[PDB]
């Protein structure tokens, strides 16, 4: 017998809470990262190997640019939830 | 061994929900740049391997439907499923084009007693929307 | 840049 | 700049909405699968090795036996939360 | 490039909260086991490296207390810091001996703008605790 | 086993 929650990961832009920053020329600060990370790297790491660092490519390569002062300067953090079982390849 | 075993003939279904235009009444703004990170996705997750597949501006009841059908399918010969969602969001919570839909109830559908076609199997879901109205401001 | 409410 | 969400871990011993299970004679599932891990591999294995292998453990290795036939042959998945920015080692 | 600076001195702080009987105001009953619990994570967390420092029925006071007075520590020649908390629960919340404190309140003291010392270094917690009352039947 | 309220 098996859990009936197993084997679920979910991969979210941001913590909750939170707004999540997109740039409506580029994309989204998520997405952007998240397939850099992967066109480089997509065959050759874990799941979460790929994941934190999108963690990081969000946490270091972004901040916002506004009009608005005060949704100006402002960061974003990632946020993966792993129910998996076990490490993840895609190979 | 410790591994996701990936011999099976697919590697799996890769769904994108590409949400940019809501109705008026739900308040919500055109989110300019997803077509964008669409576009970058669905390269990405077909390089991959993944069978790909992009809906557009869907109604709470679409997505629902959505993915309540791919869970009925036949997964037996692939390795996993993805899924991803760009749209509007608030906690716990997901924009359609007509009003809001709980997350939970979006990826229940593919829990061990309702999908037993991907029984063991990784049930991937990614989500590029807000989770409230907070603002992260920083430190050096 | 853009967030994807104002609550 | 970094954002001040960034670099937190949660390993959560069962997924939001659910209990969480414990036998008074050898103590929570959870952290039975936890310390017997951490024993074995807490130096060579990366953090989210490790807890992706607690979670297989805890999934396979336990069902509640109870008087309540309600209460009885139920199963529980953890739940990992990482706000991480890079590979943890205890090394 | 890829994993946490590990030079420091110390591996770091890790606080063990180990709730086993709680008032009768709760209507909680004895965590029996707990107590094996706490110790079997005792020598594993000292045996990585941490200092621990085991606290026995704490109050919600107490609890914030502690963590936000280990919030305020210099913790330059630390790597790390990891929590580990053993309780009762319901949703987002920990039991205290008298009552329930949510779990955001508890690591909110550990942000980056709150505890400059644990500035990218890993924050860990280890929540043994009920989220709610579902129960998972499982599935052959 | 036990659990970890019956609300």
């Amino acid at each position: 017998k098996i859990p009936v929650e197993a084997d679920f990961l979910f991969a979210y832009s941001t913590v909750p809470g939170y707004y999540s920053w997109r740039s409506p020329g580029r994309g989204s600060w998520f997405v952007q990262a998240l397939c850099s990370i992967l066109e480089e790297h997509g065959k050759d790491l874990e799941i979460m190997q790929i994941l934190t660092r999108v963690n990081d490519r969000v946490a270091r390569h972004f901040e916002s640019q506004s009009d608005d002062p005060h949704f100006h300067e402002k960061k974003q953090i990632p946020c993966v939830v792993s129910m998996l079982t076990k490490e993840l390849y895609f190979s | 061994t410790y591994q996701y075993n990936m011999n099976f003939e697919k590697l799996g279904k890769c769904i994108i929900i590409n949400n940019k235009n809501f109705d008026k009444v739900t308040g919500m703004g055109v989110r300019n740049g997803t077509d964008k990170d669409a576009e970058a996705l669905f390269k990405c997750f077909r390089s991959l391997g993944f069978d790909v597949i992009v809906y557009n501006d869907c109604s709470c009841a679409k997505m629902q439907d959505l993915l309540k059908k791919a869970s009925e399918e036949d997964h037996t010969n692939a390795a996993c499923f993805a899924c991803i969602l760009l749209s509007h969001g608030e906690e716990n919570v997901i924009y359609g084009k007509d009003g809001v839909t709980p997350i939970k109830d979006l990826t229940a559908h593919f829990r061990g007693d309702r999908c037993k076609t991907l029984l063991e199997k990784p049930k991937l879901f990614f989500i590029q929307a807000c989770r409230g109205t907070e603002l992260d401001d920083g430190i050096q | 840049d853009e967030v994807x409410a104002a609550a």
